[PDB]
């Protein structure tokens, strides 16, 4: 109960108006910060026990970030736009060794919400939906944010088949992009903890909190 | 554990 | 257009009725061939060239298996029930050192399958789904796959809402479970890739393949 | 490639 995607949006609209993989994670340090502000502003998820509410960030962060900046670089040609307002092409992540996840990036995030324009309201609900994910070990009340999640995508579906009533399976569309986006996430993580095992890339310190342990 | 996050959840 | 779920239910009916990690394996190994069965008996599946039929099973074949034992074993105590009729207890997948991702499939999917009551219809709905993965790379016509994907969970919407009208929510539930599914089926193969290359746990013909390259 | 999955989807 209670869930409007107008405090959703706004959450959206708040946060956001040399080597391509070190500026890559400096802008991901960057918007950690940020995230933890869009969180603060999804409706309940501040009245959620402290523990919780670092639970689930450490446990969506990269998700969570990867979904932002993909929405971001719809109108980009080939390629993404940093939070710092650098542009990565395609050829310069070819270039850096880190090809083949960056185009997965591309193809199944990038490419498709600019298919579908994906709309900002549409982006914040699917964040709040990862944001919820019930699934993570150590929640001190699973069914808690098992139904916020609930009541997140039941405002979603509303929102859509009532502005896009044409698309009877829009929303679906949009909750068969988190398998994608789970995927590619895991695989981010991996290229990350090769990078701070090698020594290279420079990892801020914020960055580095999130890949300790667990 | 988890220093920075926690702060910045707190404020 | 055109892809009931009477004709995905009867696919799933007429497909099925020491240490652990080898009788998974064994096991896994029995089920592909069925998988083939099963995926021939999905609509229009087998009206797609070889070549993408090959692609999408060797895409999605773990993410199935997971879901087909995951779903026989609901009526389970602690533990999953194999297609070679041998019960796996958690005790027992613990004490072989799968404990961490058996638990896993036990608390993301078989308790989960089993608190809603997922029923065959909307399994095999989902495994469908998980077929028709328009992301697998290869596909010589991935929006033909985009279309027959829509197609599945248009139909099982439509079964949702219409044999629970009280659960709102139900669809966007089952397609919820979907993200967990590719997380635990990429940690299932990791595991399989390291037996593999210590040699120990004896991998059957048809298993290998899948463990083939790419 | 892929041998023994090509035959079974043939027949
Ligand atoms: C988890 C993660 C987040 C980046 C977030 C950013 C850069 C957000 C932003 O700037 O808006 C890491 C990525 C996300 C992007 C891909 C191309 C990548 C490749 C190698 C190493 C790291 C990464
Ligand atoms: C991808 C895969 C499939 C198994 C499929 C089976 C066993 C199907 C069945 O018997 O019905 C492997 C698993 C799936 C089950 C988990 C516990 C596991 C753990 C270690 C090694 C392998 C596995």
């Amino acid at each position: 109960e209670d869930m409007p995607v107008e405090r959703i949006l706004e959450a959206e609209l708040a946060v956001e108006p040399n080597d391509p993989v070190t500026n890559i994670c400096q802008a991901a340090d960057k918007q950690l910060f940020t995230l933890v502000e869009w969180a603060k502003r999804i409706p309940h998820f501040s009245e959620l026990p402290l523990d919780d509410q670092v639970i689930l960030l450490r446990a969506g962060w990269n998700e969570l970030l990867i979904a932002s900046f993909s929405h971001r670089s719809i109108a980009v040609k080939d390629g993404i736009l940093l939070a710092t307002g650098l542009h990565v092409h395609r050829n310069s992540a070819h270039s850096a060794g880190v090809g083949a996840i960056f185009d997965r990036v591309l193809t199944e995030l990038v490419s498709k919400m600019r298919d579908m324009q994906m709309d900002k309201t549409e982006l914040g609900c699917l964040r709040a939906i990862v944001l919820f994910n019930p699934d993570s070990k150590g929640l001190s009340n699973p069914a808690e944010v098992e139904a916020l999640r609930e009541k997140v995508y039941a405002s979603l579906e509303a929102y859509c088949k009532h502005k896009y009533p044409e698309q009877p399976g829009r929303f679906a569309k949009l909750l068969l992009r988190l398998p994608a986006l789970r995927s590619i996430g895991l695989k981010c993580l991996e290229h990350l903890f090769f990078f701070k095992l090698i020594g290279d890339t420079p990892i801020d310190t914020f960055l580095m909190e999130m890949l300790e342990a667990p | 554990k988890h220093k920075i996050l926690h702060r910045l959840l707190q404020d």
